[PDB]
DNA sequence: GTTGTGGGAGCTGTCACGGATGC
DNA sequence: GCATCCGTGAGTCGAGG
RNA sequence: CUCGA
């Protein structure tokens, strides 16, 4: 609604970082070169 | 699967994890990037036995 | 104590892993690709020092390794998919995909157009009686299986597949000319 | 130290170690013990007191332990601010961001891998150094050392790049931006005009 | 599975300033 | 006791390829 | 990269 009344920061704890996230990338993989499709796990799962 | 300083907070002039624990910031490199040792804590009792 | 010669590759082996990068880095032409294939050799050399002959030669055995494994990554790196890196994909980079994607980079007017109802559609089913048209619409536009469509209507499965019949003769009779 | 003594103290190298130390770290000792310092008397330690203050105060009242400043677990950024995209001839582009966040998670598992297999204390040492290094680099890269070039030697445009200058977020996409209703073209006097 | 000889490209014609650092 | 070494600033908006 | 005000 634009109407906010303040904005603050502060270091993120690891907890914060985990809560934040929806799942762990764990490989290098992007997407499969033959479909383009996104590897399971990669960067781009 | 080891922990990591936030170069920020290392490299950031004046260096906060050095004004934090009162490190000169060459020694907080030296101890991060792994070309010297550093004691965590010491057990003074075994030791004065 | 094979863990004792495995202690004797950390005296011999550990010293020349200098020059062993000063090798890796004339390779990959990169300071982090030198330290990573490093690494990796390190790795490989570790895991099966056991075919390690003692008191031969082991900077050349290590030299193989290192070139083998580079030999190793570029193979994988033939099916990349030849990715490269850029402060940031272009207008032009991005109307370009857009030209041959499955949907193009849409304007506000093509949304708020969008949203507007489709008289001539709207029409053509306007007329069909609204419960044969509720029924294609169960089942054609959401897709519903026709059980479910039997179900969220309170009617039997053959009164709703009758009136499924109906109603897609009807709107095809009015919508087969506006269809085109 | 090590061969004897040893079950005597605990040390070591790398990162874990500054995180143990700011376990071992009693803010409110350090803060009141610094102001004792800091009214005691003046000079070069009464500056170094006040500056080692500030930080110390900030943490103390903020109610943000130090322990922020060590990670043990890296955020992701979506995808779709990190785009991929192939261009006119089959290759593809993608933005620096991607190939960092790729560097460190290659070496995060190399350095799984070498915990399991056990190597010697030199080799992981190695990896964790470069384990801390691309995560710099992924922060804020060429602050630290030499920049991580991609091909053509360009330093890539680490997460602090994309706040900072002309060209970055602030100046570049929340202080101004392009806006539709609006066209460009070249000016001739009109003198017939009414001004 | 790797066992004969082994240091890479890069600046590299900027300036004016203020404040940690480091001997 | 400070001298250096580093890290930060250094105009805007437009066109191609 | 070069170019326009």
């Amino acid at each position: 609604v634009n109407f906010f009344d303040e904005l603050r920061i502060g270091l993120a704890t690891a907890e914060d970082i985990r809560q934040w996230s929806y799942g762990e990338v764990k490989k290098p993989e992007t997407i499969n070169y033959r479909t383009l499709k996104p590897e399971k796990d990669g960067l781009f799962c | 699967a080891a922990p990591v300083t936030h170069i920020w907070y290392f490299k950031g002039v004046p260096s906060r994890l050095g004004y934090l624990l009162d490190l000169a910031p060459k020694d907080l490199e030296k101890i991060i990037y792994f070309a010297a040792y550093v004691i965590t804590s010491v057990d003074e009792e075994m030791r004065h036995n | 104590t094979d863990e004792e010669l495995t202690a004797r590759f950390e005296r011999d082996a550990i010293p020349l892993l200098d020059q062993l990068y000063g090798g890796a880095l004339r390779m990959t032409r990169n300071p982090a690709d030198a330290e990573d294939l490093l690494q990796e050799t390190m790795v490989k050399a570790y895991a099966g020092f056991r075919s390690f002959r003692h008191g031969t030669n082991l900077k050349a055995w290590l030299y193989r390794i290192l070139t083998n494994t580079y030999i190793n990554s570029y193979r994988k790196k033939q099916r990349q998919p030849a990715e490269y890196p850029t402060e940031q994909i272009t207008d032009w980079q991005l109307a370009s995909n857009a030209e041959h994607s499955s949907t193009g980079l849409r304007s506000a007017e093509v949304e708020a157009l969008e949203a507007l109802p489709d008289t001539e559609i709207k029409e053509a089913l306007q007329a069909l009686p609204e419960e044969f048209r509720m029924a294609v619409y169960y089942a054609d536009v959401e897709g519903f299986p026709y059980k479910e469509i039997a179900e969220i209507m309170d009617t039997p499965i053959g009164t709703v597949m009758s009136r499924l019949h109906r109603g897609r003769r009807q709107l095809r009779g009015l919508l087969a000319d506006v269809a085109r | 130290l090590v061969d004897r003594y040893g079950e005597y103290f605990t040390g070591a190298m790398g990162a874990e170690s500054i995180q143990k130390l700011i376990e071992n770290f009693d803010i409110d000792a350090e803060a009141e013990s610094l102001r004792d310092v800091i009214r005691n008397g003046k000079g070069q330690k009464k500056l170094r007191a006040l500056k080692r203050l500030k930080v110390v105060a900030a943490f103390q009242q903020s109610g943000n332990s130090p322990m922020g400043m060590v990670l043990d677990a890296v955020p992701v950024i979506p995808p779709e601010l990190r785009p991929m995209v192939q261009l006119d001839g089959g290759r593809f582009a993608t933005s620096d961001l991607n190939d960092l966040y790729r560097r460190v998670i290659n070496r995060n598992n190399r350095l799984k891998r070498l915990i399991d297999l056990g190597a010697p204390e030199i080799i992981v040492n190695n990896e964790k150094r470069m384990l801390q290094e691309s995560v710099d680099a992924l922060f804020d890269n060429g602050r630290r050392g030499r920049p991580v070039t991609g091909p053509g030697n360009r330093p890539l445009k680490s997460l602090s790049d994309l706040l900072k200058g002309k060209q970055g977020r602030f100046r570049q996409n929340l202080l101004g931006k392009r806006v539709d209703y609006s066209g460009r073209s070249v000016i001739v006097v009109g003198p017939q005009l009414k001004l």
